[PDB]
RNA sequence: UAGGCAAAGCCGCCCGGUGGAUGGCUCGGCUCGGGCGCCGAAGAAGGGCGUGGCAAGCUGCGAUAAGCCCGGGGUAGCCGCAGGCAGGCUUAGAACCCGGGAUCCCCGAAUGGGGCUUCCUGCCGGGGCCGAAUAGGCCCCGGCGCCCCGUAAGGGGCGGGAACGCGGGGAAAGGAAACAUCUUAGUACCCGCAGGAAGGGAAGCCAACAGGGACCCCCUGAGUAGGGGCGACCGAAAGGGGGAUA
RNA sequence: GUGGGCUGGAAUGCCCCGCCGUAGAGGGUGAUAGCCCCGUAGGCGAAACCGCCCGUGGCGGAGUCCCGGGGUCCCGGAGUACCUCGGCUUAGUUUUGCCGGGGGAACGCGCCGGCCACUGGCCGGCAAGGCUAAGCACGUCCCGAGUCCGAUAGCGCACUAGUACCGUGAGGGAAAGCUGAAAAGAACCCCGGAAGGGGGGUGAAAAGAGCCUGAAACCGGGCGGCUACAGUGGGGCAGGCCCGAA
RNA sequence: GUGAAGCGGGGCGAAAGCCCCGUGGAGGCCCGAAGGGGUUCUGAUGUGCAAAUCGUUCCCAUGACCUGGGGCUAGGGGCAAA
RNA sequence: UAGUAGCAGCGAAGAGGGGUGAGAAGCCCCUCCGCCGGAAAGGACCAGGGUUUCCUGGCAACUUCAAUAGGCCAGGAGUUAGCCGGUCCUAAGGCGGGGCCUAAUAGGCACCCGCCGAAAGGGAAACGGGUUAAUAUUCCCGUGCCGCGGGGGUAGGUUCUGCGGCAACGCAGGCCCCGUCCCCGACGCCUCGGGAUAGGGCGGGCGGGACUGCCGUCCCGCUUAACCGUCGAAGGCCGGGGAGUGCCGUAAUGGCGAGAACCGGCCGAAGGCGGGAAUAGCCGGGGGUUUCCCCGGUCCGCCCGACUCCUGGGGCCCGUGAAAAGGGGACGGGGAACGAGCCCCCGCGCCCGUACCGAGAACCGACGCAGGUGCUCCUGGGUGAGAAGCCCAAGGCGGCUCGGGUGACCCCGGGCCAGGGAACUCGGCAAAUUGGCCCCGUAACUUCGGGAGAAGGGGUGCCUGCGGUCUUGGGGUAUACCCCCGGGACCGCAGGUCGCAGUGGCAAGGGGGACCUGACUGUUUAACAAAAACAUAGGUCCCCGCGAGCCCGUAAGGGUGUGUACGGGGGCUGAAUCCUGGCCACUGGCGGUACGUGAACCCCGGGUACAACCGGGCGAAGCGCCGCUGAAGGCCGGGGGUAACUGACCCUCUUAAGGUAGCCAAAUGCCUUGCCGGGUAAGUUCCGGCGUGCAUGAAUGGAUCAACGAGGUCCCCACUGUCCCGGCCCGGGGCCCGGCGAACCCACCUCCAGGUGCACAGUCCUGGGACCCCCGACGGGGCGAGAAGUCCCUAUGGAGCUUCACAGCAGCCUGUCGUUGCGGGUCCGCUUACCCGCCGCAAGGCGGGGACAGCGGCAGGCGGGCUGUUCGGCUGGGGCGGCACA
C-alpha cells in the first residue's frame, strides 16, 4: 500500500470527484506493445496502449501475424520463392 | 583478527566474488557446432574485455563467441574443418594455415577455448605436427605451445582492441568497471597497516618486504613470492 | 552515536520471532532455526550439559 | 502494525484477555489476601516479546 | 548581683508517628536410609491457545474443556487454591479416594507440502453446500515423511527422561613456588548408543613343582611393586576375607 | 473420665478421686489431654487392574541322555598371531593396550603363555565367533528418619517462583508468611467533597483487616536541666535544680 | 552560475589562414536549500534534554552521492579507502 | 543536607465573560490575543507498539505544579472485501531429501531433486455519494470490472477454405485438444522540444457573508469518479512522385537515387468530449422533526500552469542499467457437427489483515527523554532566483505540560557605545566588515582548461507618461506578416519626487600577497585527533598459458572463474612536467658444472643358534661453494698527504661503493635567537640567500604549486568593545511568594596567630579574640568531592605485537614404502589401474596423460604463517654501567 505508492510503479493520477474533493488515484502503467522478432520496432495494428495482461489483440491479416513485420515477411518470402 | 587479506579472499565473500548473474552466459563453443552460422547479435557484456557475438547456427542452435574484429551483423560464418580460413569463420587447429591469427583457442578440444579471448588479443598459429595431431600457436604473452589438433579457433582478432590505452581519468571509472568485474576497489598498501594486519605493517618509517621463498605458507607468501630477480636489471636479465 | 542514538534504530528489526516447539522468543527468522530449542536444524531438543 | 499474522494476533488476543486484575468478589473471598494479578500489565511499561 | 524570664539550639526520660528487629509459630527446605524404575507413530515429553455464572493468576481439564461413563470404598454433604454473590447437584446415593474407559484444540519425533509468525496450503477417494445445472466453485472426512526388513500381507527406527551406564572426540586454568616433559585428566565439555541397571563374565587364566579354579562389586594387599624434568607427583596385580553363585 | 472443686473468655493447668495399657509413637480440640477426637499396639479387607510363588495341564525332536570299549583317521575360528615404523594411552618399565602405514604364519606331529631375546627342560592352556541370572550405580519419583535450618535462615522459590521481570540471543531472575476462640469484620448518631474524624459498640484483649509481639535509627509533643560574655566530648572531686514506689 | 566537444553567421585576406558573435549543453565543475557530515567558539551542558546532546560557525550537496526493505561474511574468526 | 537544587535556555502565550463542580488561572462554550502553514506543528502511511481507539463514570495511585482533565483507573463497545494488500512469481540468497564427506552429529555442500525467498520489484479486476460514538474503495445506494462455468441469439461451420484493400491495414472472424516458435512481461543516467491535467488567477453574472470615521471595497459557491463509445500529438508505415543551379528543415544535431520535395492514405498517447449525471454534492431560501420534504442556482469569456501524466529528439558509459510467473500472437498436427473474442441472461469467488499512534507523550533509548527512527511520501496566496527567509490561508495548535511578584549583584543569550583602531592575545579567538542583481573592469602565474565573483568602480525607492520584443485567443480577405479587441511575460526611455538610509525588513561573499604540505573529488579513530594520515587516477616490478598463479576447507570440495596475458593474483610509488645517479658486501629471492656435507629407506661386513647392537656404502632436497637480481630490504665514509677550497696525483682502507641531478638551518641543523639581506620604533617566528649538510637526496622517490584545501604559518588593506575602559539597555536564570520536591557529601564536626608533632593541626602548647541566631554572595581553607594514581617501582602477574630468544605445529619442497599392472631388451613400449576434460539421468561412450601424477605412512629441509613460554639478582628510585653474585 503506502510504500507500493512510494514507489514509481504506478502512476498518481490527481482527480477532482463529484463531492468536490481532490484525490489521488494509482493506476496501472501500460504494457508495452508488440515488436517485430527481427528488427524489434512495434509492429502496426498491434501498438494501441494496453494496461493489462489477459486482453486478446488482433494480429494485422498477413501471414505471420504479429510476429514479424510486412518488410521481413515480404523479403523473407522473395528468398523463399528463389530458393 | 589476524588473517591478512588474500588470505580472506580464498573464503568467497561477496565483496570478492564475481556477479556473473549481470551476464547472459559463458562464452564458449558448443561441442558439437557444425555447418553455417548466422551473426545476430553483437553485445556489451559487463566485467568482459570484449564484444560479445550471438551466432545462430543453421540447425538452431546459438552461442556466444567473442567478436571478431571486423565482424559485423548479418555475416554467414562458417563452421567445421570444410569452413574456409575467413574471418569469424571457426575452424580446427589442423585445419587452419600457418600464421594465420586466430582467437578463443582450445587447448584440448572441447573445453569452450582458453587462450587469446581478451579484446585486441589473437594467437599465432605456428605450426602443425600432424603425427601427433598438434598444432604450435604462440599465445599473447609469447610463450609457444602445443594444442590439440581436433579443436577449434575463430579467424582473426578480438574486436575491442586499445581499450587500456585511454586512462581510467578518475577514480569514479575504476569504480565503476570494479562494480562489474570481481575485484575488491580499492587496495590498501601492506606497509600501512599495523604489524598484526600485514607482514609489511608496523615500524615508525614503514618499509616494504624482501621477496619470500616458494615454499612460503599462506600469509606468509605476499610481497614478491620467488621472483627471479627485480627491477630494470630483472627485465633486462629476462629480454 | 553507539548509545542512545543508536538505541533509536532497535524500534522496526527483528532477529528472531517466537518459535513453534518451545515458544521462547529465539526462532531465528533468517538463519531458520531456533536459539533456544533448535527447532528447524536439529530434530532433538537442544540442551547442553554447560547450562543449569 | 497493520499488517498483521494470525498467531502473532492470537498471541496479542491472549495478552488482551489476560491483562486484567483480579474482581472485587475474589478480593473478598480471599478475605485482602489476592489483590493483585501476575498477567496484570500496561502497554507502555511492559512489552510483549510478541 | 542574681531570680520572675523565655530566642535559635543541646542532653535525658515519657507518650505518639514511622519502621519491621526481637520472641513465639510452621502445610517449607536440607541431609541420610529404604523402595521403585522407563515413556513415545495406539502420536510422547514440552509448548501455545482455550476452558468457570460472576474468574485475572495458579491448579485441573481439552470445544464433552475445575470436567463425561463404569465398578469398588465412602455416606450426607458438595460446587479446587479461595472465608463473596447467586443458582444448582445430591438419599434414584453426590462430593471424595482407588481401578478401568470416553473426550483429548494447534504446534511439537511431527510424518502430504510449506512455515518471517503454533498458521497456510496440494493431489486422490468419499460426502455436503451454493447453484438452472452433472458445469464451476466452496467446505468436511480419510490417505499421502525418510531409511529399511519382508514374496506379499505386514513390520521396524526416529523423540523424551533428575541422575546412573557403554563407545568415540577431547582442553585449559591451576600445580610443579618461573616453565616446556609431566600433572591437572582421559577430567570439563562435545558426538553417538542402551537398560532399569549398564558394562563384565565361564582360562590360548594365575601360579611355581604346592596348588587355585567364570564374572562383577565391597574390605585388604597398598601408596607395596613399579612410572616419573626419578621432581612435583602418579600408581597396579596376584593372593586373602565377603556379597552372590550358573 | 470428658468425674467433683479452683482459676480462667475458654482448660488439656492446679487440688481430690477413678480407669486402660500388646495401645504412654505422634497430631488436633478456645492454655499444657494415655482415657474428648484422630490415631498407636494389634487385627480384617478388593468388583477391577497389576506382580510373584506353587500344583497341575497340552505338545515337539533325527536317542541327541547315561555307562563300557575301539581309535590314532577326521574337525577344532586369519590380514588373525607375529615383525617393523609413527602416535595416543598404561604402573608396564629393552616388558601395557590400542589405532594407522608397511610386511605377514602354523595347524593339534600344531599353536600360545610362564616381567629383555634365544636354546633346552618343566609347568599351564587352546586366541583371533555369541550369550548369561544373582550379588554393585543413580535419584525425576514413593515411604521413613533427623544433636540439621527456621522466613536476610533453609532449595533461587514456606506465598496467583523458575513467577513478575531483564537481555536480540545463548542466558539471567527477585521481593513477598502470622486478625480473632468465634467475624462476634465495627450497628447507630454528628461532621467531612472524600480518604476519613468524634461519640457509641464487639471482643478476655483492637488484635481493625494497612490486623501477634512491635526494638533502634528517625521525626513530633510533654516533662526535667541548660540557654544569647564565653570554645563543645570523656573522667574525678564539690555544688545548683529535678527524680528517688518496687 | 560556468559554458566542453559539435554547429551557424559576420569581418579580413591572392591564398594558407586569424578575429567577433551566437547556438550547444559536457563535468567524481562552482554558489546554495532539502539531505548527508561534523570544523570553530576549545560556546552551553557537564548529579545534563542526552551514559555524546544543544546553539553558533562550518564541509559536501550529479555522485567513489544520500536513503528504505531483503541477503551474505562469526570470534583467533569476520569486516576494514587502515 | 533541605522545604534546598531543579520544574529557564532549544525564537508560540496567554486574557475577559459564562457554565459545571465541594473546590476552577488551567475542564466545557463564546470573544480577544498569539504560533505553524514544502511544517519540532497541516494530509497519508511503513515497521514497531497492541487496545493506547470509542462511550460512560471517577480521581486512592500516575502526569516535574493543578485538575472536575487525561494515552490513567473502573465498566461497556468497536476492525465486515471476488475487485485494497497478503496469497502467486522469481531476485540476491536460503532450507530439506538423495548422494559424497565426517570418529560422529544437530558439522560441510560442488552434485541431483523439491521447496522457500519482496505487504516498495513483476503481477486479474471498483469507483462516486451517504452512514457510525467508534469501520469504510469492506457497510448501504448508484454505476461497473475480472476470472471460471453455463444457457439463448448471432456471425461462422457443417469434403475444402472467412471477407475487403495495390498496400500499410481494416472488419463479429465458428468449436474442442495437443505441440512448437516468437513477442509482451523487461528495465540506466544526462539533456531539450511538444501535448495535457491537478492547481492557481482575471473580467462579468447570480446568491450569500464582512465593515460602519471617510471610500466601497473584500471574501465565499458555481463541482463532476470509475466505467462505455469516439477522436488522436509525436513517431512509424503504405501507395503515387522521381529530385542536384539542388530541394526540405530543427530547440539542437540535420535529411535525400541506399529515393527528397509534394499528394493521398494506414497504425497510433496522455487527455478531450458525449453517456454515467444531476436524480449526486455544493451555495442560498423555507417547512417539519431525529434527519425528512419543498424551492432557486449550480453560469459566461479569458489567462498561467506544474515537482503530476504522455510523447519524441539528442548525448554518455573500460559503468550496458534483473528474473520468473503470467499473457498475446503465429506457425502445424488431430477431432466433432456444431457454434464463437459479438448481444442478452444465469451462477460462483475460499482464507488472513483491516481499531488507533505512526511520534518534542502511543516505536527504541530505564522516562509522558531537546536524541534516534520517518520528513518516508504530499501540500494554497504575497514578496522572491528559489521546496530560502518573512507574513497569511486550508487545516491545526497555546501540552516542547509550573504560576505570580521584584526589576539588587552575578550568570546565560542579545543590542548600542564617543576618541583610538589589534596597543588584546600563544594566536584577530570572538566580534566586526562585505553581501542580491545590472553595467564597466579585472593581474601575476598557468598543466592554456584556469586563475575569476580575481581585484577595483558606478546604479538600485516611489510617482506620471512614452515605447519595444514576444506569447495566448477572437474578429478582419486573413493560417506567417498587417490592423482591432481581451489576457500574459520580459526589456527599455523621459520627466517629477522623498529620506540619514531604497538588495531600506527578511535574505545576503571581506579582500589581497607569500612559504610549507597533500595533485585534485573522496575516506578515517560511533564517544577528546579530520590531518600533511588512508584512497585515488598514473607509473613500475613479481607469480602465472589455465590440469596455471594465489587463496579457503578436516575432507567432500570451494573462491579468483558465466573468467584467459588489453587477463587473475601479489608488492612498492602516488596527478602532470623534468628526472630517477653509483653499489650485490650484508639480509632475502632465484639459477648452477663439479666437489664436501647432508635423513629415512636400501645394500655390505661384525655380532647375536635369532635380535637388540656396532661399523661402512649409496646418498634427495638443503646447506657450503659459484653466479644473477636494487622501481628486492636497503647503503652511499674516509685516510690522507701532493699540488695553480682544489682543476690535477698515486692510490690505500673500505661491510660493496663512496651521495650523482638536485634541495636545505626544511614538518629533516645539535651547536643555534647559525651568518647575510627584507620586513617592525623595537622580529627567538617569517620570507630571500649562504652550506665540508650532528643526521638531506632520487618510485626508500628528488625537484617541483598551475588548480584544489574546515591543512599548518608570516605579512598587507578594510574592519571592529579584542583591548585603552568601562557604561547603559533587552529576554531568561537570579531574588521574594504559592505548589511539587531530590542528589552529591556526612567518624564527630572546625574563629585567628606563632609553635610542636608520621616533618603542611579543628581537637596538642602558648597567646590573641568572639553577645547569640538568621539571609545573600563568593570560592581562600577544610592537604574540599568525584575515581583502590594511567606517572614510577615491585610481582619469579597478564595480554597483544616482533624477531637473529627457547621450543613446538601446520603449509610447501624433497627421498622413500604402498597404491603399481602387462610385455620386450636399468631402458623402451602398452593400457585396464589411476588422473584430467567433454557427452550422457544413468548405463556407458570420446579424447588426453599414464603406472607418471595424485593419494596415505615414514624421513629430511625451509618454515613467527600459527601455539606455548622465558627474557635473573644486587642497586642512595628504575635503567646504562659494575659484579661489591663463588
Ligand atoms: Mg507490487
Ligand atoms: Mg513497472
Ligand atoms: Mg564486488
Ligand atoms: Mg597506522
Ligand atoms: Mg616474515
Ligand atoms: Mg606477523
Ligand atoms: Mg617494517
Ligand atoms: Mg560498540
Ligand atoms: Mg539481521
Ligand atoms: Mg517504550
Ligand atoms: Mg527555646
Ligand atoms: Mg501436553
Ligand atoms: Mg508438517
Ligand atoms: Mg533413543
Ligand atoms: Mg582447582
Ligand atoms: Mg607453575
Ligand atoms: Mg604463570
Ligand atoms: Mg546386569
Ligand atoms: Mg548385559
Ligand atoms: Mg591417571
Ligand atoms: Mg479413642
Ligand atoms: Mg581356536
Ligand atoms: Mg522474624
Ligand atoms: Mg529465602
Ligand atoms: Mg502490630
Ligand atoms: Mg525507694
Ligand atoms: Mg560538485
Ligand atoms: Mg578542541
Ligand atoms: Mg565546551
Ligand atoms: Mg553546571
Ligand atoms: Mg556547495
Ligand atoms: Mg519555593
Ligand atoms: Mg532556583
Ligand atoms: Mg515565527
Ligand atoms: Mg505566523
Ligand atoms: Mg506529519
Ligand atoms: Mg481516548
Ligand atoms: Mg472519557
Ligand atoms: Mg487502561
Ligand atoms: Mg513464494
Ligand atoms: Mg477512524
Ligand atoms: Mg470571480
Ligand atoms: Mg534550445
Ligand atoms: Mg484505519
Ligand atoms: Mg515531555
Ligand atoms: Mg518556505
Ligand atoms: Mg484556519
Ligand atoms: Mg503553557
Ligand atoms: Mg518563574
Ligand atoms: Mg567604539
Ligand atoms: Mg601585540
Ligand atoms: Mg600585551
Ligand atoms: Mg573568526
Ligand atoms: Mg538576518
Ligand atoms: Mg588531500
Ligand atoms: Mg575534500
Ligand atoms: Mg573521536
Ligand atoms: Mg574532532
Ligand atoms: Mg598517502
Ligand atoms: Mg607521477
Ligand atoms: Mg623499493
Ligand atoms: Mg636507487
Ligand atoms: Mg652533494
Ligand atoms: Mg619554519
Ligand atoms: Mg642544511
Ligand atoms: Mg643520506
Ligand atoms: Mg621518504
Ligand atoms: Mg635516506
Ligand atoms: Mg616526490
Ligand atoms: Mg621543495
Ligand atoms: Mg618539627
Ligand atoms: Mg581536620
Ligand atoms: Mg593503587
Ligand atoms: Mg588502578
Ligand atoms: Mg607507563
Ligand atoms: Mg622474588
Ligand atoms: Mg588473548
Ligand atoms: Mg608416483
Ligand atoms: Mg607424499
Ligand atoms: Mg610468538
Ligand atoms: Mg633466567
Ligand atoms: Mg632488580
Ligand atoms: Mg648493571
Ligand atoms: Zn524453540
Amino acid at each position: 500500500p503506502r510504500p507500493a505508492y512510494r514507489s514509481r510503479s504506478l502512476r498518481r493520477v490527481k482527480v477532482k470527484t463529484p463531492g468536490g474533493r481532490t484525490v489521488v488515484h494509482y493506476e496501472k502503467r501500460a504494457k508495452g506493445v508488440p515488436k517485430c522478432a527481427v528488427t524489434g520496432q512495434p509492429l502496426g495494428g498491434m501498438n494501441s496502449k494496453v494496461y493489462r495482461f489477459g486482453i486478446s489483440t488482433r494480429a494485422p491479416s498477413r501471414p505471420y501475424g504479429g510476429v514479424v513485420s510486412h518488410k521481413v515477411l515480404a523479403r523473407a518470402i522473395r528468398y523463399a520463392v528463389r530458393r | 583478527g589476524k588473517r591478512i587479506l588474500v588470505q580472506r579472499r580464498g573464503r568467497g565473500g561477496s565483496q570478492f566474488r564475481s556477479p556473473s548473474w549481470k551476464r547472459d552466459g559463458p562464452v564458449r563453443y558448443p561441442p558439437n557446432i557444425s555447418g553455417r552460422g548466422i551473426v545476430v547479435e553483437i553485445l556489451h557484456e559487463p566485467g568482459l574485455n570484449a564484444p560479445v557475438a550471438k551466432i545462430r547456427m543453421e540447425n538452431g542452435v546459438e552461442f556466444f563467441n567473442y567478436a571478431a574484429e571486423g565482424l559485423y551483423v548479418g555475416q554467414v560464418i562458417q563452421v567445421g574443418p570444410d569452413a574456409p580460413p575467413a574471418v569469424g569463420n571457426v575452424l580446427p587447429l589442423g585445419k587452419i594455415p600457418e600464421g594465420t591469427m586466430v582467437f578463443n583457442v582450445e587447448k584440448r578440444f572441447g573445453d569452450g577455448g582458453k587462450f587469446a579471448r581478451s579484446g585486441g588479443t589473437y594467437a599465432l598459429v605456428i605450426g602443425q605436427r600432424p603425427e601427433e595431431n598438434k598444432t604450435i600457436v604462440r599465445l599473447p604473452s609469447g610463450r609457444v605451445i602445443e594444442v590439440d589438433a581436433r579443436g577449434r579457433a575463430t579467424i582473426g582478432i578480438v574486436a575491442g582492441g586499445g581499450r587500456v590505452e585511454k586512462p581510467f581519468v578518475k577514480a569514479g571509472k575504476k569504480y565503476h568497471r570494479a562494480r562489474a568485474k570481481s575485484w575488491k576497489y580499492p587496495t590498501v598498501r601492506g606497509k600501512a597497516m599495523s604489524p598484526y594486519a600485514h607482514p609489511h605493517g608496523g615500524g615508525s618509517h614503514q618499509k616494504g618486504g624482501t621477496p619470500v621463498p616458494k615454499t612460503a605458507p599462506p600469509g606468509q607468501k605476499v610481497g614478491f613470492i620467488g621472483s627471479r630477480c627485480t627491477g630494470r636489471g630483472c627485465v633486462r636479465a629476462r629480454a | 552515536m553507539k548509545g542512545t542514538p543508536s538505541m533509536g534504530k532497535h524500534n522496526k528489526g527483528k532477529t528472531h520471532i517466537r518459535c513453534p516447539r518451545c515458544g521462547r522468543h529465539s526462532y531465528n527468522v533468517t538463519k531458520k532455526y531456533c536459539a533456544s530449542c533448535g527447532w528447524g536444524r536439529s530434530k532433538r531438543w537442544r540442551r547442553y550439559n554447560w547450562a543449569k | 502494525a497493520r499488517n498483521k499474522p494470525l498467531g502473532k494476533k492470537l498471541r496479542l488476543a491472549a495478552a488482551l484477555n489476560s491483562n486484567r486484575n483480579p474482581p472485587l468478589w475474589v478480593i473478598a473471598k480471599t478475605k485482602r489476601r489476592v489483590t493483585r494479578s501476575p498477567a496484570r500489565r500496561h502497554w507502555r511499561r511492559q512489552k510483549l516479546k510478541a
